């Protein structure tokens, strides 16, 4: 009720990285959640004022 | 079970050997919930992590 419903804000709390979305499966006595996180990957420096 | 005889000793081995494991049934009680004490403290850990 905080990752498949509603677009948490809690990092390690809805997966791993910045939570976009989150899909649940049933289980054996189980609940599996996958979910989508946004997390780049390439970057470079840059120079300010 | 070596002076008091198993005829007259079995109503005090009745709450001897049934009694005694009832005292890690103390200890581990007092394990997990101060262990699911830091194991939600994980969790409360996870809040700013």
């Amino acid at each position: 009720s905080e990752c498949v419903l509603g677009q948490s804000k809690r990092v390690d709390f809805c997966g791993k990285g910045y939570h976009l979305m989150s899909f649940p499966q049933s289980a054996p006595h189980g609940v599996v959640f996958l979910h989508v996180t946004y997390v780049p990957a390439q970057e470079k420096n840059f120079t300010t004022a | 079970l070596s002076r008091l005889d198993p005829p007259e000793a079995e109503v005090q081995i009745d709450r001897l050997i049934t009694g005694r494991l009832q005292s890690l049934q103390t200890y581990v009680t007092q394990q997990l919930i101060r262990a699911a004490e830091i194991r939600a403290s994980a969790n409360l850990a996870a809040t700013k992590m």
